[PDB]
RNA sequence: UUGGCACCUCGAUGUCGGCUCAUCGCAUCCUGGGGCUGUAGUCGGUCCCAAGGGUUGGGCUGUUCGCCCAUUAAAGCGGUA
RNA sequence: AGUACGAGAGGACCGGGAUGGACAUACCUCUGGUGUACCAGUUGUCGUGCCAACGGCAUAGCUGGGUAGCUAUGUGUGGACGGGAUAAGUGCUGAAAGCAUCUAAGCAUGAAGCCCCCCUCAAGAUGAGAUUUCCCAAUUAUAAGAUCCCUCAAAGAUGAUGAGGUUAAUAGGUUCGAGGUGGAAGCAUGGUGACAUGUGGAGCUGACGAAUACUAAUCGAUCGAAGACUUAAU
């Protein structure tokens, strides 16, 4: 995105280069840390990726997962800072890249 | 929607103030094609 | 870009697709000044296909250039395909683009519309 | 998102099954309401054998929605249906037992009584 | 208090310290010069006038604004400047300080601060009465011809004329508008940027006015 | 701060306030919510106010906020929470009824 | 308001509700000031100043109006063919 | 802040925030909707006595997605406090008539209302304003300085506003990037077969960004001021 590189450059040191890659369709876990006291835990989110969009700090994905009989999903940034990591176990194959036959 | 008087000749004319063509450009007679 | 010219999409992309291949025939037509400021560019990106000459580019340039016409130069036949890869082509081996030129004429009689003149260069 | 004319569900133990949903309680002329929200029901389909019948009005509070909610962290969670849970007037649960999942956003909404016997929060 | 001038150019966001995001316009302000401070037995006010970017020298056969005049030339290097594009006064500041010929830089604004913003707005043509003002349309079925219209004008034969503040179409767009009480995030030095809380108006590469709140 | 060195004290006020199967459950390898919980239950609509009334001192002893009393005016179900400690008073009956400590049954539990 | 009189208009002043827009007046429905009392406290009640702004979604019959469930700080009466 | 007050329970003044509903305005980073010259998939039939790699019409032939751009159901601010006095109503000296008494000579007090404070347009305000710098004659040419005219949008019904005119990066094109689609053609292994793998996150890409004089902004024309008079001070 180098339009004068102005808005690239500023919003440099607030990237992280811990994280690894993944396209639709992975499985992967994603260890929040969680807020509510004078210090609190983790609290997993497990599922699959269906959406992935943008390029910057404004750079997101969501994943799926069924609960007890009902479908959730959260969609996260990359680079905030409560995401401690994120571990990719599976790969897959797929011809989409939005999943949304999935319901 | 329909007129309940009739125009006057002055009011005809001073309302033609504007509706005249104007001149083209002059380059040396040559034309200005750009 | 993005010029519709009170012709529908099904309309314009044959307009404009008959326009870029007669011109390379007789390289010299007349017309209004809109319309060659919009082959301006379709027959621009279509000598850049044909400097490379290879098997995937004569395949998307026949998607644009229009059906077979039969040529009949000096004792000759040709296609508008078979001219536009090895005549032209080698003529403008060493240039970049802007290889056409526009030229005004004056307007015409009954619609009082500006005529103009394109040819390559 | 919630509004009058509308049809929920149920996810509780005291034999209401679906609602309707009649109004909101704000007052300058609200138009919706998401989780968090007391409202006004009525019963439409119950099961045989229970606590409250068909033809009660009730007073009801939501748990799920298609829309989710905007958290502070810039984060995001949308359910794939919707729900709701069914009230008393000491502002705690009709029945006993939840069932099926709730949100968070209910521990700061002092509904903390059904986050205090719910399987999964989330 | 404080003033600086500057171009908009885009809009992003950044993470704070729980995480949070916190939307940002990014003011760019390079090249700020004093030309000119007034007097009270002169005009009658005291200010402070300003100009932000730079431009070129007097040409011969001069055909733009890009190369500047002879008025404009004698007035930069008068306070030893070059010729400068936009031209703007400040009122409210303070006038024993701020000698002149000099720069101002962004480095008089803290991160954290409080300001006004005040810009143009940006252009809709010829707009109709319920995009502009915003007011209800019509049925669509039931046999209507009433879709998107302004209903009535006046009452009947009393009070025959037709009222001023009235509502009708035209033409809505490049107005003044402010906005009041934004924050200050950050302050880079180097690029010369500026960042502030919240979205602002104008368009990209347009202009934009920074100034302090008086409020509380 | 730690929570296990802070539940004999939880035990204290309510005991002092004579509550009764004033038991406490824990949640380390069943939730991620809370840790630890605290249980009991009361008589009469005047007994339900002090036995937490005073939970708000002990809480300001230590000096953590406390945020709701739910059905404190009512007097039937009242719940003060600490997200390490919950003082779930009850009624006499609406113990039974609920029945808290059979949904978690599979609770290491311990009496106090 | 139901009317009385019959002064303009019959070589045409051509229409009861509801929809869209709005505009004024207080003899005030809510908010705002206060006096008064049996207002101990609350809750009101009564009269006094005040028009800046504000003033809900739906079911039955044509429904102008009428009755009814459900919410609301409140769910105002009159003028302008 | 359970303090003034309240027979006690109850309850202000004080003044601190926290979170909201309706409403009014700017914007598109997020969530999402459209996106008819962008990317894959897919049926029918005409065109190459067929291989299908291609195109045409059939609501854009239908279906899955989607860049720039305008948008709300999304994203952020706003309501003012604060002061100058005035209604009713509280008062004090103070005469009326000794005393009295809020109005009579006096005089503090006090309402979301009224003018001032906050945003926007304004000197055709014929009461036509105020600075800053630039230009200076032999009827008469022309100076500062603008307009015609050609390339285009951050503007736009048309006029106008704005960016730029070869000492030039204005629009197009060409060479590089982004964001989007989701792994081409063509050969090569594997399957009797229709198929799947590897060479290669491949190839194509309209509107956004940069660099580069290859194309055209050529040529040349037209308007356009020369400080009055008293009456004072100089
Ligand atoms: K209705
Ligand atoms: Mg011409
Ligand atoms: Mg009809
Ligand atoms: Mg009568
Ligand atoms: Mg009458
Ligand atoms: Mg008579
Ligand atoms: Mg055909």
């Amino acid at each position: 995105m180098t339009n004068h590189k102005l808005i690239e450059a500023v919003t440099k040191s607030q990237l992280r280069t811990d994280l690894p890659s993944f396209r639709p369709g992975d499985t992967l876990r994603v260890h929040v840390r969680i807020i509510e006291g004078t210090r609190e835990r983790i609290q997993v989110f497990e599922g699959v990726v269906i959406k992935r969009r943008g390029g910057g700090v404004s750079e997101t994905f969501t994943v799926r997962k069924i609960s007890s009989g009902v479908g959730v999903e959260r969609t996260f940034p990359l680079h905030t800072p409560k995401i401690e990591k994120i571990e990719v176990k599976r790969r897959g194959k797929v011809r989409r890249a939005k999943l949304y036959y999935l319901r | 929607a329909v007129p309940k008087r009739r125009t006057s000749k002055t009011r005809k004319n001073k309302r033609r103030t504007h509706f005249k063509i104007s001149v083209p450009g002059m380059t040396e007679e040559y034309k200005l094609s750009h | 870009g993005y010029r519709k010219l009170g012709r529908t999409s099904d309309q314009r992309k044959a307009m404009l697709r008959d326009l870029a291949t007669s011109l390379i025939i007789s390289e010299r037509i007349e017309t209004t000044e809109a319309r060659a400021k919009e082959v301006r560019s379709v027959v621009e990106k279509l000598i850049t296909l044909g400097k490379k000459g290879d098997l995937a580019s004569r395949r998307n340039a026949a998607k644009t250039l229009r059906n077979v016409e039969i040529l009949n130069e000096d004792e000759t036949t040709q296609t508008a395909l078979q001219k536009l890869f090895g005549e032209i082509a080698e003529r403008y081996t060493e240039r970049q683009g802007g290889y056409t030129r526009i030229l005004k004429q004056g307007p015409r009689r009954g619609d009082g519309a500006e005529s103009v003149i394109i040819e390559l260069v | 998102m919630i509004q009058q004319e509308t049809r929920l569900k149920v996810a509780d133990n005291s034999g209401a099954r679906e609602v309707l949903t009649i109004k909101v309680l704000g007052g300058s002329g609200r138009k919706t309401a998401n989780i968090g929200d007391v409202i006004v029901c009525t019963v439409k389909n119950a099961t045989p054998g229970g606590v409250v019948k068909k033809g009660d009005v009730v007073k009801a509070v939501i748990v799920r929605t298609k829309s989710g909610v905007r958290r502070n962290d810039g984060s995001y969670i949308k359910f794939d249906e919707n729900a709701c849970v069914i009230i008393r007037d000491d502002k705690g649960p009709r029945g006993t037992r939840i069932f099926g999942p709730v949100a968070r956003e209910l521990r700061e909404g002092n509904f903390m009584k059904i986050v205090s016997l719910a399987p999964e929060v989330l | 208090t404080k003033g600086i001038l500057g171009r908009k150019i885009g809009m992003t966001q950044v993470f704070g310290e729980n995480g949070e995001l916190i939307p940002v316009t990014v003011v760019e302000a390079k090249e700020n010069v004093v030309l000119q401070k007034k007097t009270v037995e002169v005009d009658g006010y005291n200010a402070i006038q300003v100009g932000f970017e730079d431009k070129k020298a007097y040409k011969k056969d001069a055909k733009s604004n890009k190369y500047a005049n002879k008025p404009a030339e004698g007035h930069a290097k008068k306070a030893d400047a070059a010729p400068k594009r936009f031209i703007r006064e400040f009122r409210n500041v303070d006038v024993d300080a701020y000698e002149v010929g000099q720069e101002v830089s962004v480095d008089t604004f803290v991160a954290g601060d409080v300001i006004d913003v005040t810009g143009v707005s940006k252009g809709k043509g010829f707009q109709g009465a319920i995009k502009r003002h915003g007011q209800s349309r019509g049925p669509m079925s039931h046999g209507s011809h009433f879709h998107r219209a302004p209903g009535s004008v006046g009452m009947a034969s009393d009070a025959s004329r037709v009222f001023k503040g009235q509502k009708m179409p035209g033409r809505m767009g490049g107005n003044t508008v402010t906005v009041q009480n934004l924050e200050v995030v950050q302050v880079d030095t180097e690029n010369k940027v500026i960042l502030v809380k919240g979205n602002v108006p104008g368009p990209k590469k347009g202009l934009v006015e920074i100034r302090t709140s008086i409020k509380k | 701060m730690n929570s296990q060195e802070l539940l004999a004290i939880a035990v204290d006020a309510i005991d002092n306030k004579k509550g009764e199967d004033t038991i406490s459950l824990e949640m380390k390898g069943i939730s991620d919510m809370t840790d630890y919980f605290v249980v009991t239950h009361g008589n009469n609509e005047r007994q339900v106010q002090a036995i937490a009334r005073a939970v708000k001192e002990v809480a300001n002893e230590q000096n953590i906020e406390v945020k709701r009393m739910e059905g404190y005016n009512e007097a039937r179900w009242i719940l003060i929470d600490l997200a390490d400690v919950v003082v779930h008073v009850f009624h006499k009956d609406e113990r039974n009824y609920y029945n808290i400590e059979k949904l978690y049954q599979d609770a290491p539990l311990e009496s106090y």
